[PDB]
């Protein structure tokens, strides 16, 4: 389920610590670590002035590369505070070094609904929130058409149609939307949405 | 509620050693963050040593590398920090922080570390007012303070009885690698002949107090 | 490593002006940057965290922002609590580093310098060594050029100055220029003159050897 909402963000790169919230009331953070040997490491975190905690970090093969994460308690994770995070070697060498507010990593699902329908116009497409996500009146979506060629337009605050009338005839066409939270919000790009496909006119 | 205390500055030799303390209430040392950050005279603000909680994980500046030692004692809910090899640009003021917000909070008011190679008592001499100063108007005396190692002199006039007016000046080092500061204060010439204006200098590091009636000179 | 150069060094303001102040890292590195108030004797405030988040208690008028590699702390209305001295903080995975610093002082107007010239005491003249003292008393900017002469001619590099710090009160400055012979030196010549040069005009103060 989740391990394909976390199997986007790794080829962010091991240099960066990789965070993400799934409704601003949680958090999880990872890095990858190919075996060819587990070792020992710490994660340490402060929650404003408060006395630094510890979180347990949890093991995993995932194919053959390792998965070190943990997950946050969700009373440290509802407030819109900076929450420091730190990984250490057990020599005290430290990996990562990192600040977040929890609001600006959410990484939301793929939206569904989409549907794609001629219009005097010559074409709009429709599609919904991702579902089981709040805040869907801020959501920031695109569009994906492709023939080969590919363009995206945005679609800001709270859309879900697109008045694309700037078409080829004859043509194929692929559309799919993908979704992130946007002014006092912040995050990472949804998986694309399933795709819907039509047949152009003459 | 919460603070931090420190303790055992002084005075020291070059290459001797001096270990600081930094004792902390009002919250459990052990899971925080603690660093020793230090101010030269006059100059700005540079990290020392940072100790870590629970693993007590050290790390230190570069330049203190090797011979300064942090470390902490859950006990008695203190950090140390050891100095050892200490070298004439080690002499500061060492503040102890917390960490907090991504940042030190919470700083200690501090303690100086002065590493001195001479003690030399200083030399006053009067600034004495002109005889042509303005007659209805006011008049400008003082004390130079002169040859003197090392920091600080403090200096008052009438042992704290004469404060406005008061400009002691900052120290400077003379090209004989010895310390030298003025201290003057603007009076009224028609108290000239009636007041008695004695400047206060003390340098402790000699344990010299030296009391100076600056007085009108005339023929 | 990791540099922060913080730029203006000093700056002069008048009350209710907005101000800013600017820290450039050397470099990458995360934006766990913050900004402290410094006032004589005192240890550093906090004033702002995680670049951008004011400190409990810190009043409104502070921002942070960054841009880039820029981090920049304004304060937008100055009041008279607020000229002291800031640095910026960064911390990267061990390593801690400040700013050079930046001094905030106050923009008053114009003052003329009272100026005092002082002869060596005899005391002083027994060991050998005369001090001739030059004293500028409550002006105002410190940007001023003080010149010794002795018997009509321009001294070089035998005299050394000191500044104090704006005047709680006037908003001024006070120097103090310290010119050192030998005894053999300062009896051999008659006349020592103190001039002060600041815009416009300089004013020269001076004594005779030997006249009371
Ligand atoms: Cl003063
Ligand atoms: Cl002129
Ligand atoms: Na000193
Ligand atoms: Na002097």
């Amino acid at each position: 389920k989740f391990e394909s909402k976390a199997a986007l963000l790794a080829a962010r790169g091991p240099e960066e610590l990789l965070c993400f919230t799934e409704r601003l009331e949680d958090l999880v953070c990872f890095w990858e670590e190919a075996a060819s040997g587990p070792g020992n490491y710490s994660f340490s975190y402060q929650l404003e002035d408060e006395p630094w905690k510890l979180c347990r970090l949890h093991q995993a093969p995932t194919a053959g590369a390792v998965r070190f994460w943990c997950s946050l308690p969700t009373a440290d994770t509802s407030s819109f505070v900076p929450l420091e995070l730190r990984v250490t070697a057990a020599s005290g060498a430290p990996r990562y070094h990192r600040v977040i507010h929890i609001n600006e990593v959410v990484l939301l699902d793929a939206p569904v609904g989409l549907v794609a329908r001629l219009a005097e116009s010559g074409v709009v497409l429709r599609w919904l929130p991702p579902p089981e996500t709040p805040m869907t009146s801020h959501i920031r979506y695109e569009v994906d058409v492709s023939a080969g060629s590919v363009q995206r337009v945005e679609i800001l605050e709270g859309r879900t149609e697109c008045v694309l009338s700037n078409l080829r005839g004859r043509t194929r066409y692929t559309f799919a939307v993908r979704a992130r939270m946007a002014p006092s919000f912040g995050g990472f790009w949804s998986a694309w949405s399933e795709p819907v496909s039509l047949l152009t006119p003459s | 509620e919460v603070q931090l205390v420190e303790s055992g500055g002084g005075l020291v030799q070059p290459g001797g050693s001096l270990r600081l303390s930094c004792a902390a209430s009002g919250f459990n040392l052990r899971s925080y963050y603690m660093h020793w950050v230090r101010q030269a005279p006059g100059k700005g603000l540079e990290w020392v040593a940072s100790i870590s909680p629970y693993y007590s994980y050290t790390y230190y500046a570069d330049s203190v590398k090797g011979r300064f030692t942090i470390s902490a004692d859950t006990s008695k809910n203190t950090a140390y920090l050891q100095m050892n090899s200490l070298r004439a640009e080690d002499t500061a003021v060492y503040y102890c922080a917390r960490h907090g917000y991504g940042a030190m909070d919470y700083w200690g008011q501090g303690t100086l570390v002065t590493v001195f190679n001479q003690i030399k008592g200083p030399s006053v001499f009067p600034l004495a007012p002109s005889s042509k100063s303005t007659s209805g108007g006011t008049a400008a005396l003082g004390c130079l303070v002169k040859d003197y190692f090392p920091g600080p002199v403090t200096v008052s006039w009438n042992s704290g009885a004469l404060t406005s007016g008061v400009h002691t000046f900052p120290a400077v080092l003379q090209s004989s690698g010895l310390y030298s500061l003025s201290s003057v204060v603007t009076v009224p010439s028609s108290s000239l002949g009636t007041q008695t204006y004695i400047c206060n200098v003390n340098h402790k590091p000699s344990n010299t107090k030296v009391d100076k009636k600056v007085e009108p000179k005339s023929c | 490593d990791i540099q922060m150069t913080q730029s203006p060094s000093s700056l002069s303001a008048s009350v209710g002006d907005r101000v800013t102040i600017t820290c450039r890292a050397s470099q990458s590195v995360s934006s766990a940057v913050a900004w402290y108030q410094q006032k004589p004797g005192k240890a550093p405030k906090l004033l702002i965290y995680s670049a951008s988040s004011l400190y409990s208690g810190v009043p409104s008028r502070f921002s942070g922002s960054r841009s880039g590699t820029d981090f920049t702390l304004t304060i937008s209305s100055l009041q008279p609590e607020d000229f002291a001295t800031y640095y910026c903080q960064q911390s990267s995975y061990s390593l801690i580093t400040f700013g050079q610093g930046t001094k905030v002082e106050i923009k008053r107007t114009v003052a003329a310098p009272s100026v005092f010239i002082f002869p060596p005491s005899d005391e002083q003249l027994k060991s050998g060594t005369a001090s001739v003292v030059c004293l500028l008393n409550n002006f105002y900017p410190r940007e001023a050029k003080v010149s010794w002469y002795v018997d009509n001619a321009l001294q070089s590099g035998n005299s050394q100055e000191s500044v104090t710090e704006q005047d709680s009160k006037d908003s001024t400055y006070s120097l103090s220029s310290t010119l050192t012979l030998s005894k053999a030196d300062y009896e051999k010549h008659k006349v020592y003159a103190c001039e002060v040069t600041q815009g416009t005009t300089s004013v020269t103060k001076s004594f005779n050897r030997g006249e009371c």
